């Protein structure tokens, strides 16, 4: 699992 | 009275364009692991992608600026995002099921609403 802002 | 919740949310895919010249497009992704695709998690309140009011949480981006990030991880989905340009326009679909699996206690309604209870 990986969550990024963008 | 007529309240937009009960419509069902379009499954069709969507072309976003949003303009946000040098600046973070204002939402947050999950997913990349496995071909499993990328998910919105979470849109900024006031950010280029609230701003449009055509992104929402369980949106799976299929594609930015023509590149296919179906299959993406989510570093390269990231910096595919960052590095769109000013003008980045997102192929988006409404997928709620596999959206859920990745929030906690999440589920998906009739009108094919995320829920979290």
């Amino acid at each position: 699992y990986k969550q990024t802002s963008v | 009275p007529e309240f937009l919740g009960e419509e069902d949310i379009p499954r069709e895919p969507r072309r976003i364009v949003i303009h946000r010249g040098s600046t973070g497009l204002g939402f947050n992704i999950v997913g990349g692991e496995d071909g499993e695709g990328i998910f919105i998690s979470f849109i900024l309140a006031g950010g280029p992608a609230d701003l449009s009011g055509e992104l929402r949480k369980g949106d799976q981006i299929l594609s930015v600026n023509g590149v296919d990030l179906r299959n993406a991880s989510a570093e390269q989905a990231a910096i595919a995002l960052k590095n769109a340009g000013q003008t980045v326009t997102i192929i988006a679909q409404y997928k709620p099921e596999e959206y859920s699996r990745f929030e906690a206690n999440s589920r998906v309604d009739s009108s094919g609403r995320i829920v979290t209870d």
